[PDB]
């Protein structure tokens, strides 16, 4: 089969251009046809175009004819999508996928934000709490731009009782929270920390939850 | 051009049940066909996943009308489903079908948290309330500061339907400046749906 790794999130000013990449590994990378798909937040999947690396042929959705250019780097097994004249309508998740008649794979997605607003890291505040069977802890990440942000608990060891809520936008900044419900025996007996990652500002923050 | 029309737009289905999604195309597909027809499942924040290829998901129909059947429906099938037609001149997707799970009513596990010492140092105050694992999605929440209802500086956010228990969760956040927060002492978080209003409170 084939695995696909897309480049990271990007914040760009309106009117500029961006090139996003899809790096491929596995057998017969020349044999797959690569295509790209746009999905605006809460919207449906939209085909941008494809490129066959074997003969170099390309086909574009008429709506992207002026906007998008697909290329493949045979030497480095990387597909590229160049977008130009960016406006806020280009803010979306962009997917890269590759297929042949045996196999298809998709990349994880690249979130692109076209905005005048400036990059801002999150403020991470711990939320600590009755002796029930189970206890709920929380993390508040506030005032960041742009999305996305990633929250994990105990570096990903705690996944079962997590609720991470969609961020919400106010003024020019995003806010979200995530909560963990854990057995009372485990906490405070075991340390539980909240791990927040903000790719755009290149910051990762770890906050241990501590009882007031 | 190839147009794909998917129906229904959304589907509410009980666990264990048989659910079928349709996709009609303007460009007929013969069995030897220029085009292909395929089905995708997308969970929020994830790539679409190719389906079908004794499975629970199965495809039928040829020519213009194509159906996806899920049998039996299970809890983690909550997702949006897309048909895709593949052709040398264009690829296109259907509009998507959102699959909702029907379950029994459930009451929210409420929790409320005071501003943290860190956030108070900063000079702001955020009171956070989690209403976890309730059904149905539609829930109204109000809160009062020492008995006085406040409609200002509240942040609501719903999760997607849970993949395991088919319940929704929600996060309400009340933000006041540091100095406005000091004035009062009693904060309560109130949920609706015996009416049984669930209330959580903290003092000072
Ligand atoms: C990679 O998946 C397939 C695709 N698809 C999957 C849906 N997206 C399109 C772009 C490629 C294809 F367009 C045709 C076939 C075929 O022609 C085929 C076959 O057996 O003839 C099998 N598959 C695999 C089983 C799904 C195919
Ligand atoms: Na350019
Ligand atoms: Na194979
Ligand atoms: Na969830």
């Amino acid at each position: 089969e084939i695995q696909l790794q897309q480049s990271g999130p990007e914040l760009v000013k309106p009117g500029t251009s961006v090139k996003v990449s899809c790096k491929a590994s596995g057998y017969a990378l020349t044999s797959y046809t690569m295509y790209w798909v746009k999905q605006s937040h809460g919207k449906s999947l939209e085909w941008i175009g494809y490129i066959d690396p074997y003969n170099g042929g390309t086909s574009y959705n008429q709506k992207f004819k002026g906007k998008a250019t697909l290329t493949v780097d045979k030497s480095s097994s990387t597909a590229y999508m160049h977008l130009n004249s960016l406006t806020s309508e280009d803010s979306a998740v962009y997917y890269c996928a590759g297929w042949n008649r045996y196999d298809e794979d998709w990349g994880q997605g690249t979130t692109l934000t076209v905005s005048s607003a400036k990059t801002t890291p999150p403020s991470v505040y711990p939320l600590a709490p009755q002796t029930n069977s189970m206890v709920t802890l929380g993390c508040l990440v506030k005032g960041y731009f742009p999305e996305p942000v990633t929250v994990t608990w105990n570096s990903g060891s705690l996944s079962s009782g997590v609720h991470t809520f969609p961020a919400v936008l106010q003024s020019d900044l995003y806010t979200l929270s995530s909560s963990v419900t854990v057995p009372s025996s485990t906490w405070p007996s075991e340390t539980v920390t909240c791990n927040v990652a903000h790719p755009a500002s290149s910051t990762k923050v770890d906050k241990k939850i501590v009882p007031r | 051009d190839i147009v794909l029309t998917q129906s229904p737009a959304s589907l509410a289905v009980s666990l264990g049940q048989r659910a079928t999604i349709s996709c009609r195309t303007s460009e007929t597909i013969d069995s030897y066909g220029n085009s292909f027809m395929h089905w995708y499942q997308q969970k929020p924040g994830q790539p679409p996943k190719l389906l079908i290829y004794p499975a629970r998901f199965s495809g039928s129909g040829s020519r213009t009308d194509f159906t996806l059947t899920i049998n039996p429906v299970e809890a983690d099938d909550v997702a949006t489903y897309y048909c895709q037609q593949t052709n040398e001149v264009m690829y296109t997707f259907g509009g998507g079908t959102k699959l909702e799970i029907k379950r029994a009513d459930a009451a929210p596990t409420v929790s409320i948290f005071p501003p943290s010492s860190e956030q108070l140092t900063s000079g702001g105050a955020s009171v956070v309330c989690f209403l976890n694992n309730f059904y149905p999605k539609d829930i109204n929440v109000k809160w009062k500061i020492d008995g006085s209802e406040r409609q200002n500086g509240v942040l609501n956010s719903w999760t997607d339907q849970d993949s395991k228990d088919s319940t929704y969760s929600m996060s309400s956040t009340l933000t006041l400046t540091k100095d406005e927060y000091e004035r009062h002492n009693s904060y309560t978080c109130e949920a609706t749906h015996s009416t049984s209003p669930i209330v959580k409170s903290f003092n000072r």
